[PDB]
């Protein structure tokens, strides 16, 4: 797995996929953005932390992305 | 069998010097072998299937807690010990409630509890193990050029010895195809497959099977047992007890976890299971071997050329690759004869393009004859005949050579560049090229590529973006040592390939 | 009872204004209460013993593995599952040997084993729990002065009501002694004892009992069970498994651990166990009774003086404390009468020293009369009698006064300096002294004294030596704050006492 | 136990002793000195470390005493 | 052994061990940490001594380790 | 015998020039010696066992004090002297109680007691001594290549003189192996074993023998006696007396001490003890015999090649070391004959890899023959036969070369790097290398390695961590002189190996 990535570690991808398997790419982003819009406080705190640390405008993007990934 | 309808097709030009070419087969792919002076052939592998399975460990999914019991102890230090503790089929755990004067004890403190509940399961993930000396992979080989009646099937094709089949068992790795008068073809391929046996299991859950890893199957937290006789030994992973208020508890399960399992292990390779034989179709492995065309000879070469006129059936149509297909028929009596086929740029001119079929002999009075032709990019005319009554159908094949090169390179880097070291096994190249390529890719797959795993597409794209930004903002010129590790090919693999 | 044969003796002088004095009792110590105008008395604690005990948990010490079994599994994934795994009385463990072609397997790899053994025990450390509402502490009270026949015992002493017995039960904390004509004395002692009940257990091992702590008894690694039935549940601590060579194992025990247990719990208070009643004698705690001397009246005060002469028996001999003991007898017929006793520094001199007995009255014709006298350090004469025929034995009592004060200080710092709060509870002193001492010692014992544990004598001496070294080699005058923590009295306690 | 102190922390010491309870105080020292005289290399290593560290000749004594006590 | 190290001085270690023999390495640490968490006073005194002496932050770890070694 | 099924194996390629090779044998390890032009053979160390043992000293574990007696002494100058003190089978000691008037003496002071108690033992730790001239070590030697019927055992193998047995008695240090028509091979090994004889004892406890050191056995504090007749000389180490109140005491034992003994002695080598012969199996020692391959010759060399077809039984399977094993059979009539065996990377390719078996002769009509092959890491094919009907099974052996070298280094530093001086005794090399290594290791083991003892795993890891910290926080470059003292091999031995 839930926090673990999927079971694609075996390197056995092929040209056979279902319609509930290719929907993850957009489903993950949709759920993430829904929770992001429903949660303003954590987003504001993470923005404050990203401006506090780094002071480079290149690492704070990684900070906010990783916080929005540990969170939904 | 016939390799016309498939789009993932490989064309091998053959070897002029030797009589062998190394091919690598996929369950959906097909290759065409065409030497010089020999009839061209098509080889395709049908399926791989194991026969005998060994049980490993059947887990549990849904609990059926049926019977309950309880026993209480006063704050006097002699605690309660349920009698059913000495039965293996009962899950029992002891708690410490808050007993007082209302319960009828006579001393304020904490007591003891012991609630044993009988366990029963309904859904089990019966695992299995595959032996590396039981898979029987089959293949087929066919020869282009032979002509038969309009109404015939694979039975007649095999009867005329033109569709010889193969059974490359784990024991007999050397097989010969009779192929009738055309000679004989032999195969020399190994036990090296894409799947890695003795390292994976099969996870039968509800009729849906998989090929999940042994260690990951071992690390599942669920009540397991022994396949010989089912009685569970890790009972506590699916039964939780409620709050023990006084001299009583309640038993609650955790559901079925079938959805959780099908979501966690929902992207592993999905094998099938054909009953009445306990066979499983792998639909994932490869097969890499080398066809020795030493006894392969043309069937019709002393025949006289066909003289009279043909009749067109199933008018020429294009293919996904771009090679036309036509099915002429013969109705006259000067048979057997060999059909003269040519592809000119203009009527009665030089021959241009490439001819796919080898030597369309006829053998009989009324026979259909599938003819495959690869015309050039420009306008061209396909002439099937000898005299003045010849078939003069023409074609356009609108396309660009630069586009063809782009598609060829993309197909190579997409399909061929996979398979690790197996990428450079489409043929034989001198100058030590293939040898050092395989030698370097051996250690390349030994370390940092296949020594460990754990990459799914989400982590792949995340790490790819991170590495992109790091390389853009890179000092000390680390891109010089980063181009070899992650460049354009691996980034394409992360982005679009391997999907 | 009589306190002459013992050496640990406490002399309380009583308060003229008050009628009560708080005393502290031990199983070996005694206190002599002597006011002015009242008969002096002795009170002694006999024993402490609980009656009803509750079982807690019986451990095991000796393993008696009797039956064995084995089952082997080939490198085929189906592992071995012993059918004796499913019996509560069998210890079973699964291991993986190295099986090959010699054993008769057919493949080279790692097999499986499952060996079960039958568990049994022969020596158990049964525990017990003590309830604070079951101990029956008994004490005795005696009065000085009464004299009976030479051939008398404690039975007749009780019959004459001079050695009244007491049973201080948990419910009847206040009792009165009849004491015959001398009146009546009652007690006010509490339920504060040295042993902190509801926090300790009794660890019976082989007939030798103890008073070991509850948590330490809980934290032993040994195969335990329930007191109701010996149903072992932690069997693996006494059974070891040898190496699994091939399809066979051997099992070994780990001895008895009785010596290790008796060494670890080798310093706890070794309580006794009186059978035929299941009583256990504590021999460790205290009892702080408060004698209320309100009805304590002299028996013979209207009797006339004894005129004639006595006969001496058991010529005066010194006691370990340093008090003379005599036994005079009367043979004439002017009885009952009050015997005159005097202690002068010279025959016919002023009275010096202290007289212990109060009123040696007779009541019969031929009676033996025990007389105790505490003479001064210098020469003195002990005169018994009235007329010209009087017993005039004299004594030296060679000793110094400063030495006596030093011995008193040493015995104080030995005895009363212990017990924590009970240190300043030997009497009533005004000026808020004892009250403030108890008030500060309450928190002093709540924290930094009993908040942590795990200290022995070698640790005491090592840490103490570290303390003096770090105090001598110290700056910033930390000795001012260190004298309260560790000073001279605590150094004496670490060195000589508490051994 | 040999490392953790004995169970004398209960404060239940009185004037009653057994046949073989008072010999442990000298027995421990005798065992320690026997071990020290039989194994000189460990003592030499401890002395070298104590001389190297501190260089005060006041706490290195405590250090070597603790090392010899923890050493069986 | 009790304070003596084990009998491993003979150098006779081989591939034949019991399942109650290899657990000692973890059982010792479990006992040490359990007694350390149950004993606050000894740990506080040892920390005070380590802070008072050395003042290097490179040997006080050895200080506290050896003091807890002699301690339970 | 056969050394295929064991995981730990050493391969020695022999010397072309010389005819002798020095090998070291172990209870579990085995070595394969194969010279060029000689049949390869396998030598295995079977067991060691002493024959006659001499007793040393039988300690006592569980006292059985049965009879007691007491005698009291008044404060008079004469003391108590029990007449049982004149007996050597009684434990007796004297105390001074507190005697007074109530006991019946007549004078206050300190009395005297002296109580005798009888001693008796029930469990004894019977020691023993091993003579360095009685060890009877046996070894077995087998020859690769011979073939017999499938229904045969070790009895038939020895009857055909292919499994010669050896018994290296303490007197006859050089013994020749029969080996049948293959010739004869002699050993030369001396009496240097890993364990230091005349410096250890066998401490039987309850049927579980050990190998304790002589001084450590002499150092244990327990009541001991003489082996011939029981006469206990340290009776006071297991019997204790309680507090002597008055004219009476009580005797207490101290349990069994069996658990304490099995705990303190818990890691020393656990030798076995086979009854009916009083033999003790050692399972710990080594044996360093140099194999003189002078009279070793191939049995079948003038036979003709086998031309017919072979039948495959027990299809090739991998071994833990990585060498495949197969068992072909011959059923034709051109026998006896020599079987041609080769290993190519491709059917009809060059010979690559390395063969193990020397000359697979047949000698029978129907028989089975075991073939052992060591293939290279890449793909390869194993050919069994001469003509067009040949066994052409192929193998993969997925593995890397750098990994193989690194694992070989691990094996060397694990097993070979032990044994001290004998580390460099796997063969003979020029340039004085091995001789100089032995010379330096002689003094390196004489001082700083074996002159000192008293190291366990916990002390070793503590000292190792201390050395890490000291070396890291060091100046003057003491690590240059410390690498010889404590480098990488020694620290790796401390952390991972020797465990």
């Amino acid at each position: 797995s839930i926090m673990i990535p999927t079971h694609s570690t075996g390197g056995l991808h092929q040209g056979t996929e279902g319609w509930h398997r290719t929907n993850n790419v957009k489903n993950f982003l949709m759920r993430v953005e829904k929770w992001s819009l429903r949660n303003p406080g954590y987003t504001a705190l993470i923005a404050i932390l990203g401006w506090t640390l780094g002071t480079t405008t290149a690492q704070k993007v990684i900070f906010i992305a990783l916080l929005l990934m540990i969170a939904p | 069998s016939q390799c016309s309808g498939i789009d993932k097709r490989d064309f091998i030009q053959g070897v002029s010097g030797g009589t062998w070419v190394d091919v690598v087969l996929d369950r959906k792919g097909c290759v065409t072998i065409s030497a010089t002076g020999k009839p061209t052939i098509d080889v395709r592998m049908v399926k791989m299937e194991a026969s005998n399975l060994a049980s490993v460990r059947t887990y549990c999914l849904e609990a059926s807690t049926s019977e309950i019991s309880s026993v209480n102890g006063c704050p006097s230090t002699t605690e309660a010990h349920n009698d059913k503790r000495k039965d293996s089929t009962y899950l029992c755990e002891r708690s410490y409630p808050d007993r007082g004067w209302g319960n009828g004890c006579g001393l304020f403190g904490r007591g003891s509890l012991d609630t044993c509940v009988k366990f029963a399961c309904s859904k089990k993930m019966a695992g299995h193990a595959i032996s590396r000396e039981n898979i029987v992979i089959t293949a087929a080989v066919s020869v282009h050029g032979h002509s038969g009646a309009e109404s015939d099937d694979r039975s007649q094709r095999k009867s005329r010895k033109e569709l010889a089949e193969l059974t490359i068992t784990f024991k007999s790795s050397i097989v010969e195809a009779d192929l009738g008068d055309y000679g004989k073809v032999q195969f020399e391929c190994l036990m090296d497959f894409g799947i890695d046996l003795d390292d994976v299991y099969t996870a039968d859950m509800s009729g849906k099977w998989w090929l999940v890893k042994r260690d990951w199957y071992h690390d599942i937290a669920l009540p397991w047992t022994a396949p010989s006789a089912d009685f569970w030994h890790d009972m506590d992973r699916l039964v939780e007890f409620s709050t023990p208020h006084a001299t009583k508890q309640s038993v609650y399960t955790l559901g079925d976890q079938e959805g959780a399992m099908s979501t966690a292990l929902g992207d592993a390779a999905v094998i099938e299971y054909m009953s009445s034989g306990s066979k499983v179709v792998f639909r994932t492995g490869f097969l890499k071997c080398r066809v020795k065309m030493e006894n392969l000879r043309l069937k019709g070469s002393t025949y006289m050329q066909c003289s009279k006129e043909f009749s067109i059936l199933k008018r020429p149509t294009a293919t996904p690759y771009g090679t036309v297909i036509m099915q002429v028929k013969y109705a006259q009596t000067d048979v057997p004869c060999r059909v003269p086929v040519g592809v000119h740029e203009r009527p009665g001119g030089e021959q241009v393009g490439r001819i796919i079929t080898a030597h369309p002999i006829i053998l009989q009075q009324n026979d259909a004859l599938v003819i495959e032709v690869e015309p050039p990019f420009g306008d061209s005319v396909i002439e099937i005949g000898l005299g003045t009554t010849k078939i003069v159908e023409q074609w356009h094949r609108d396309g660009s050579s630069i586009g063809a090169a782009f598609t060829s390179t993309m197909k190579g880097v997409e399909r061929m560049a996979l398979l690790g070291e197996h990428a450079w096994d489409f043929g034989s190249v001198g100058g030590f090229f293939n040898s050092m390529g395989k030698a370097i890719h051996s250690v390349f797959g030994g370390l940092f590529r296949a020594v460990f795993g754990g990459m799914s597409w989400i982590s792949k794209v995340l790490i790819g973006a991170i590495l992109m930004w790091l390389g853009v903002s890179a000092r000390e010129k680390t891109l010089a040592m980063s181009l070899i590790t992650v460049g354009a090919i691996l980034l394409y693999l992360s982005t679009m390939t391997n999907a």
